[PDB]
C-alpha cells in the first residue's frame, strides 16, 4: 500500500566527487519529516546517517546532508571519501505506526572501462557421469558493471536455463567479474553441438564469443 | 544528548492544576537551537514538538490543543519543561521525552492526577 | 557500553516454526522502542515489526497473522516469534533500538541468519574447469572449479592452500531450484605456468565436515 522508491539504483563517482540520491514516498512521512537515511557495507548491520530528514546522528560527516519534505527526499554526500562507498536505503515512518524501506542505492567507484576477458568452460567428464550438464562463461576484470551475456546452443538463444553472479567491486582494479553458468540436463547437452557465450560490452568494439563444440 | 535524565520518574498532581514535567539534557557551552529536537508524547498522542527553533504543532492531539506549551527560556538551562494547564483526570498516564542535541535519548515519566476533592 | 545481541537463528523446515531473542544492555524498555528488521541473501532492508515502550506492537503486512513480537523487561530480552515460516522467510534478522524512523536507531546488532528450507545437509560436488591450451589465450589462463549441489551455506574454497590468492574470484553462490547452493571459483593464470604449475581448489564445506581437494589440469 505504502511504497518508497529510490533513485538511481546504482551510482558511479570518484573521491571528492558530489552525488544525490532521491526517495520518493507515495505517502507524506509522519508530520512531513520522518525520514532517516541509512549507509550499509557487505556483511554488516545498518549504520544510521540521518533521521528527522537533516539531524545527522552522532559522529556522521557534515558532507551528508538531506533535505526534503513529505512525500520527496534527498541525500547529498558532497566530496565523497572512500568509506562512503556502500549501499544506502532511506526509511520512512508515517501515521499509524507504518514504516518502510526504500530499495538501496548502490554507490560504486567510478574508473575507467576495461574490457572483460571471456573464458567458456565446457562440462567435465566428472560431472556427466553425475547426469547434468553445467557450461560456465568467465567474464574476468570488467569495468563498468553493465554487460550483457547470451548462451547459444546451435545457434539458437538460450533464456530461462542460466543464472549469472557477479563479484563485488575489487578492492585493487575497481573492476567486476561474472560467471554465466548454462545448466542443462545430461540428455539434452548431448543433443546439440555447438555451444557458445557471446559478450556485449562498452570495452568491446564488437561482441566477443567463445565456443567448443561436442 | 548523550544522556537525558529527569528530576522525577513519577508526578502527583492536583485535578485542575498547572503541570510541569522536565527533561534534562546537556547543553556544555551554550545552546545552538538549530540542532535540538524536542518531543513530548503520552499513550501514542504527540503533545508537542521542537524543531529549528519553533513549536510543532501539526500533529499535536486535539486534546493538548491551547492547553500544552514548552518553556523555551529553560532551554537554554538544558532543560525541557513540558507545561501542562488544566490538569483532568485523563492527563494521569505515561508519558515520554525525546531530546537530541548532538546524541538523542528517551525518558519516561509518569503521571498521576488525584481526585478534584 | 550499550549492546544489542541477536540469538535464535538456525534452519527450519517449511511450516515450521522459530523464536528469536534480542538481549539488550543499557536499553531502558520502558523507554525505548524495538524493531525488527530483516534481509533476504541479495535484497534490501526490510521492516518487520516493533514493541514500543508501553509494549504495544505493530507489523508489517507480509508478516501479519504469521509474526508476534513480545518483551520481557526482567530479562533484558525482546523476543521475535516466527510462525508457518515459507523459504522467502530466510533472511538475516536484526534487532534495533527505537523505531526505522527514530533518533536514536543508530545502535544495531550484528543479525542471526534465519534459513527455510526443505534441503538436507550434502557436501558439495566439486568439477574442474580446465583451462583451456589454445590459439586465442586471451592474455592469460582461466581455471576454476564447480562447487556444485551442497547445502547449507558456508563454503570456503582456497587454491594451493592459500598460496595461490592473485587473481582469484570466488562468486557468490546461487541457490538453484532444487533447493542446494552452488558456486564457481576461478582464477587467472600466466598461459606458461599451466604446463608447469600445479593448481588444486581447496573447496571446505563446515556443515558436511568435507573438505576436498581438487586438481585442475589442462586438456590438450
Amino acid at each position: 500500500d505504502i511504497q518508497m522508491t529510490q533513485s538511481p539504483s546504482t551510482l558511479s563517482a570518484s573521491v571528492g566527487d558530489r552525488v544525490t540520491i532521491t526517495c520518493q514516498s507515495s505517502q507524506n512521512v509522519y508530520s512531513n519529516n520522518r525520514l532517516s537515511w541509512y549507509q550499509q557495507k557487505p556483511g554488516k548491520a545498518p549504520k544510521l546517517l540521518i533521521y528527522w530528514t537533516s539531524f545527522l546522528a552522532s559522529g556522521v560527516p557534515s558532507r551528508f546532508s538531506g533535505s526534503g519534505s513529505g512525500t520527496e527526499f534527498t541525500l547529498t554526500i558532497s566530496s565523497l571519501q572512500p568509506d562512503d562507498f556502500a549501499t544506502y536505503y532511506c526509511a520512512g515512518g508515517y501515521s499509524g505506526n507504518l514504516y518502510t524501506f526504500g530499495q538501496g542505492t548502490k554507490l560504486e567507484i567510478k574508473r575507467t572501462v576495461a574490457a572483460p576477458s571471456v573464458f567458456i568452460f565446457p562440462p567435465s567428464d566428472e560431472q556427466l557421469k553425475s547426469g547434468t550438464a553445467s557450461v560456465v562463461c568467465l567474464l574476468n576484470n570488467f569495468y563498468p558493471r553493465e554487460a550483457k551475456v547470451q548462451w547459444k546452443v546451435d545457434n539458437a538463444l538460450q533464456s530461462g536455463n542460466s543464472q549469472e553472479s557477479v563479484t563485488e567491486q575489487d578492492s585493487k582494479d575497481s573492476t567486476y567479474s561474472l560467471s554465466s553458468t548454462l545448466t542443462l540436463s545430461k540428455a539434452d547437452y548431448e543433443k546439440h553441438k555447438v555451444y557458445a557465450c557471446e559478450v556485449t560490452h562498452q570495452g568491446l568494439s564488437s561482441p566477443v564469443t567463445k565456443s567448443f563444440n561436442r | 544528548a548523550f544522556t537525558v535524565t529527569v528530576p522525577k520518574d513519577l508526578y502527583v498532581v492536583e485535578y485542575g492544576s498547572q503541570m510541569t514535567i522536565e527533561c534534562k539534557f546537556p547543553v556544555e557551552k551554550q545552546l545552538d537551537l538549530a540542532a535540538l529536537i524536542v518531543y513530548w508524547e503520552m499513550e501514542d498522542k504527540n503533545i508537542i514538538q521542537f524543531v529549528h527553533g519553533e513549536e510543532d504543532l501539526k500533529v499535536q492531539h486535539s486534546s493538548y490543543r491551547q492547553r500544552a506549551r514548552l518553556l523555551k527560556d529553560q532551554l537554554s538551562l538544558g532543560n525541557a519543561a513540558l507545561q501542562i494547564t488544566d490538569v483532568k483526570l485523563q492527563d494521569a498516564g505515561v508519558y515520554r521525552c525525546m531530546i537530541s542535541y548532538g546524541g538523542a535519548d528517551y525518558k519516561r515519566i509518569t503521571v498521576k492526577v488525584n481526585a478534584p476533592y | 557500553d550499550v549492546q544489542l545481541v541477536e540469538s535464535g537463528g538456525g534452519l527450519v523446515q517449511p511450516g515450521g516454526s522459530l523464536r528469536l531473542s534480542c538481549t539488550v544492555s543499557g536499553i531502558d524498555l520502558s523507554s525505548y522502542d524495538m524493531t525488527w528488521v530483516r534481509q533476504a541473501p541479495g535484497k534490501g532492508l526490510e521492516y518487520i515489526g516493533y514493541i514500543s515502550y508501553v509494549s504495544r506492537t505493530y507489523y508489517a503486512d507480509s508478516v501479519k497473522g504469521r509474526f508476534t513480537i513480545s518483551k520481557d523487561t526482567s530479562k533484558n530480552t525482546v523476543y521475535l516469534q516466527m510462525n508457518s515460516l515459507r523459504a522467502e522467510d530466510t533472511a538475516v534478522y536484526y534487532c534495533a533500538r527505537d523505531r526505522p524512523d527514530g533518533a536514536a536507531t543508530n545502535l544495531w546488532g550484528q543479525g542471526t541468519l534465519v534459513t527455510v528450507s526443505s534441503a538436507s545437509t550434502k557436501g558439495p560436488s566439486v568439477f574442474p574447469l580446465a583451462p583451456s591450451s589454445k590459439s586465442t589465450s586471451g592474455g592469460t589462463a582461466a581455471l576454476g572449479c564447480l562447487v556444485k549441489d551442497y547445502f547449507p551455506e558456508p563454503v570456503t574454497v582456497s587454491w594451493n592452500s592459500g598460496a595461490l590468492t592473485s587473481g582469484v574470484h570466488t562468486f557468490p553462490a546461487v541457490l538453484q531450484s532444487s533447493g542446494l547452493y552452488s558456486l564457481s571459483s576461478v582464477v587467472t593464470v600466466p598461459s606458461s605456468s599451466l604446463g608447469t604449475q600445479t593448481y588444486i581448489c581447496n573447496v571446505n564445506h563446515k556443515p558436511s565436515n568435507t573438505k576436498v581437494d581438487k586438481k585442475v589440469e589442462p586438456k590438450s
